[PDB]
């Protein structure tokens, strides 16, 4: 049994989304009491009036908010027998693999949340290899919908292709029967271009999710439902508690075949121009976040209706939809076939809250706890060791406490090619 | 016909030729630097104790200390019949650009590897320093080379210890990703195309990561008769300048300044070209470098040729057998001490049945009780008490531990003293002096000493660049070996004290004392003393 | 990380070079595939593309 120390490297992962995601580290002493939640305001939008005499028509002020929280640690608890040579040999490389897999988990979570809470939906009835320049059509459609909704894009924008569609775009470029700079680069290297159709970062991502086709058919809205932009409401005790601005619960005829991340659109309901409040030509698109009960769902953009009459003027100033729900309108699905998702977002749409685990405290005697920088992603965790003789072993645990948060689900998007059938 | 194929043919020939000695030297370095248990072919059997009991590291440390206490440097001396101060400028420039930490560290590294493995080397490079230049906005610095045995590969057909007759050398550079990025930035290469070459390292120790980006620098020397232009110096005499060195830059600026061509000759000289290569492509083709010699200086230990192949040895190659034997014997004896039953009595259970708390090691009882009777045999058989025999180290183990330690002690004695090793280092220093002098003639501004002063003859080109003009009266000084000083003032002080030591207390003794005060560093009291000594020397004529 | 390689047989290499040269344009890559038989050293991202006899 001759053996060597040269390791056969087998896998190599790349995590671009977790790099592009901004990381937030709020104070732990306050986060302990605030229940791991912290609230942020939302850019104010104001109403306006016309005319000279406007007595008793003075409005108030209304400033909305969102909440960012965090989940549970992500560990690599494993146990080390002190006599097994095959355990003595692989321990440090197991630590290295732990770091790599923790980073992979982080960026997979980022991708899944971005794909499952992206309100903007750009579908196509045919694949990206079908026509010429249809990859550019996808990227430009994403750019156009962002521009028309007048969303903030000051920090930047990003479009992540899956490898299938990246190769399709490269094929589209090299089939051009000419060779200048773009096709020559797409031939010599696979890269289509760094910027495409106004996006300043077009990348390929090896772990974008595949969005399963929904089984929903013939679902309609039960009752007219008007949603009102509020910053807080009274609870049962009279205490005023805050409201997330990124959710609305809609009561439908039947929520069967609807799951988290499905993309829907209500017939007749149209987008708005946000700031200017001018209707667009494109149906508003929503993403169902949670299917609560068997007749309710929770869609991530709140459908505030411009034509709504029960809204105060400062509340109407937040309308992102031309008309409300009408007790019969048909909610039609948008993902009607299985297809991997290309995902675009403005760089300020997703953040990564992170917290420390103070296991180095004097409370935890016997354990040795040190810090442990996760590479690739910009995160810190703990590395804790505690020996044992109830089994004559030792326990090693690498823990990481973070949480991804989509602060602007309306600035995230999903590109769905081949949405026929 | 392919340039890359010819270069690679040379490289493979030299690699194969040096295969044995390179591997032996790598093993010696591993033995004396990482671990003496070069057992990199392991097994999954239960772990066995493997201790390290060195008796060669103290000897290596003693030898490196002995060589460190005796620094050696280059000393330029005027030739026979030359001007008495022919080496002043060259020696000053050498002491100027070899006084930094890099030169000393490179020489120390080469010496330590010479002692341990058998061969070390260092390199001379030229750089553009715009702040503190030695001459012509340039400096010459000495850089180290680690693992010279595996990273510096010489011409296989070289039978000289200093490799002056080696006509091509290939140096292997290994780096990580950041190092490769910097190398590409520094040599104006493409950082996207990661290079590759023959890896000179083995993953024998568990190292997690090891650098894997390799490239090679192939230096070659070509000796040919090229054109030299005979001019007429506007001050006095006639200079000679090489046509290549003023081909287009100042070929007319010489005449415009006032030089008149007289003759055109053909002079034979050596030019050195460097190429940057990988295993598949040539990156830089034949970039001409400074000097007439390959800029790598090797240091050897015990060097020779057995039968058309080189062998170099240090102090460690001949102690590995005995040291491994000593480690093995001491490990076996440690095993004996640990995993062996102790000395305890042998009992039948019936002899001590009912009294087994009397034998557990307490001292609550004044004696030990036994059983005599049994109900079937009447009386227990009475046998003399027996104990497990004490652990013992076998005479074979003791004898061979002593013998292996004695053998290693006997072998690990370089010479009687490191005279031969210091002489080989002096050979390396003479070769380095040769190379440095040639590089100085190539890139520095070397003035000429006139008996009418110290005159420089130079001119600028139309692109504002200055091209040095050097006459062919350049090799006026040769290379000897002397102590290592940090400046010419230090060297002159040492010379004055050396003369003072042998001069009796006559008038020259007063002369040299005043001279020593004259060449002293500056405070305030020493300033007063130096002023007094200068005045006395001036007034004494 | 140690590089990737593609190896064409001579027939498929000729077919690939023909694919480049029938291109109704001659910028740099079809010109190389015309004057020389080579398609290019790097194609579709592969770090080295050769022909294996």
């Amino acid at each position: 049994t001759l053996a060597v120390d040269e390791i056969i490297e087998t896998i190599s992962a790349i995590t671009p989304m977790a790099q592009k995601a901004k990381k937030y580290t709020p104070p732990a002493a306050s986060m302990q009491r605030s229940s791991n939640t912290i609230w942020m305001p939302v850019e104010q939008e104001s109403p306006t009036q016309e005319g000279w005499d406007l007595t008793d028509k003075a409005t108030g002020l209304l400033e909305l908010n969102v909440a960012v929280n965090m989940g549970e640690p992500d560990n690599d608890f494993f146990q080390l027998r002190a006599d097994d040579l095959r355990d003595e040999t692989a321990y440090r490389r197991r630590i290295q693999s732990a770091a790599r897999k923790l980073a992979n988990n982080v960026e997979l979570k980022v991708a899944n949340m971005a794909a499952e809470m992206g309100s903007l939906v750009i579908t196509s009835p045919d694949a990206i290899g079908t026509n010429t320049a249809d990859a550019w059509n996808f990227v430009a459609d994403a750019e156009e919908i962002m521009f028309s909704r007048e969303l903030n894009r000051d920090m930047g924008t990003s479009y992540f292709f899956n490898p299938q569609d990246y190769k399709k775009a490269g094929y589209d470029l090299t089939k051009r029967d000419i060779f200048g700079r773009i096709p020559e680069e797409a031939y010599r290297d696979g890269t289509i271009q760094r910027q495409v159709a106004g996006f300043d970062d077009v990348l390929r991502s090896p772990k974008l999710p595949v969005l399963t086709k929904s089984t929903a058919t013939g679902i309609t809205v039960s009752g007219a439902q008007s949603f009102k932009p509020v910053a807080w409401q009274l609870d049962n005790d009279g205490n005023k508690v805050n409201v997330d601005n990124r959710f609305a619960t809609v009561t439908l005829s039947a929520t069967t075949g609807m799951k988290r991340g499905d993309k829907i659109s209500f017939a007749g309901v149209k987008f708005l121009g946000q700031m200017a409040k001018n209707v667009l030509a494109q149906d508003a698109t929503f993403s169902v976040v949670r299917v609560v009960d068997g007749t309710h769902v929770e869609i991530t953009p709140k459908p505030v209706a411009l034509d709504d009459v029960s809204l105060s003027p400062e509340q109407r100033a937040y309308a992102n939809v031309n008309t409300s729900l009408a007790d019969a309108m048909a909610v039609n699905i948008l993902n009607v076939k299985d297809a991997r998702t290309n995902v675009f977002w403005a760089d300020d749409a997703i953040r990564i809250v992170s917290q420390p685990i103070p296991a180095n405290h004097e409370l935890f005697a016997g354990m040795k706890t040190t810090s442990f920088s996760i590479p690739d992603v910009g995160l810190n965790g703990i590395f804790a060791t505690q020996g044992d003789i109830s089994t004559l072993s030792g326990l090693c645990r690498i823990a990481l406490w973070y949480g991804v948060n989509a602060t602007r689900p309306e600035a995230i998007g999903v590109g769905l090619p081949g949405q026929t059938a | 016909e392919n340039r890359l194929e010819s270069i690679l043919s040379r490289f493979d020939a030299d690699w194969t030729a040096s295969d044995e000695a390179r591997r032996e030297a790598k093993n010696d370095l591993f033995f004396s630097r990482v671990s003496q248990w070069d057992d990199w072919l392991s097994q999954y059997t239960t772990l066995q104790y493997r201790g390290q009991f060195d008796v060669v590291r103290p000897v290596v440390r003693k030898l490196v200390s002995e060589m460190r206490q005796n620094p050696i440097d280059v000393l330029y001396r005027p030739k026979d019949g030359a001007r008495p101060d022919a080496a002043d400028v060259l020696m000053g420039m050498y002491r100027t650009d070899m006084r930094h930490n890099t030169a000393k560290i490179a020489v120390n590294i080469a010496v330590r590897e010479q002692i341990e493995a058998g061969v070390g080397a260092w390199r001379l490079v030229t750089d553009y320093e715009d702040q503190s230049p030695t001459s012509n906005n340039q400096v010459i610095r000495r850089e180290p080379i680690h693992s010279a045995c595996s990273h510096v590969i010489w011409d296989s057909n070289s039978k000289l210890m200093d490799k002056s007759d080696a006509r091509h050398c290939t140096v292997i550079h290994s780096m990580s990703q950041n190092g490769w990025e910097d190398f590409a930035e520094k040599y104006d290469l493409d950082a996207d195309d990661i290079p590759s070459f023959q890896n000179p390292n083995d993953w024998v120790f568990p190292w997690l990561t090891q650098d894997t980006i390799q490239i090679a620098e192939f230096y070659e020397v070509v000796e040919k008769k090229e054109t030299a232009f005979i001019y007429q110096d506007p001050v006095t005499g006639e200079p000679v300048s090489y046509f290549k060195r003023d081909i287009k830059d100042v070929i007319d600026d010489l005449a415009d300044s006032g030089f008149i061509k007289i003759a055109e000759r053909q002079i034979k000289r050596r030019r050195v070209y460097k190429s940057i290569i990988t295993c598949t492509a040539v990156l830089k083709d034949k970039q001409l470098i400074a000097g007439e010699h390959i800029p790598i200086v090797p240091v050897f230990g015990e060097w020779g040729f057995v039968e058309d192949k080189e062998v170099y040895e240090g102090v460690v190659r001949l102690t590995k057998d005995g040291q491994r034997l000593r480690n093995m014997i001491m490990s076996f004896n440690a095993d004996i001490v640990a995993r062996t039953p102790k000395k305890k009595p042998f009992f039948w259970p019936e002899q001590i049945a009912g009294f087994e708390h009397m034998y557990d090691g307490n001292d609550d009882y004044p004696y030990y009780l036994l059983n005599r009777t049994d109900e079937n045999s009447g009386d227990l058989p009475t046998q003399p008490l027996a104990y497990y025999e004490n652990p013992e180290v076998p005479q074979a183990n003791a004898y061979m531990l002593e013998a292996a330690t004695s053998a290693v002690k006997e072998v690990a004695t370089l010479g009687v003293e490191t005279y031969v090793f210091q002489d080989n280092l002096a050979t390396a220093m003479r070769r380095d002096g040769e190379i440095y002098q040639s590089i100085v003639n190539d890139i520095y501004d070397v003035p000429r000493n006139v008996t009418i002063l110290m005159a420089e003859v130079v001119d600028l080109a139309t692109g504002e660049k200055q091209v040095l003009n050097d006459i062919r009266g350049r090799y006026e000084c040769y290379t000897d070996v002397g102590p290592s000083f940090q400046s010419m003032k230090q060297q002159n002080r040492a010379e004055i004290l050396e003369l003072l030591g042998k001069t009796p207390q006559g008038t020259p003794e007063y002369q040299l004392l005043l001279l020593q005060y004259f060449t002293l560093l500056d405070g305030k009291g020493v300033e007063m003393m130096r002023d007094y000594a200068n005045k006395q020397l001036i007034q004494m004529g």
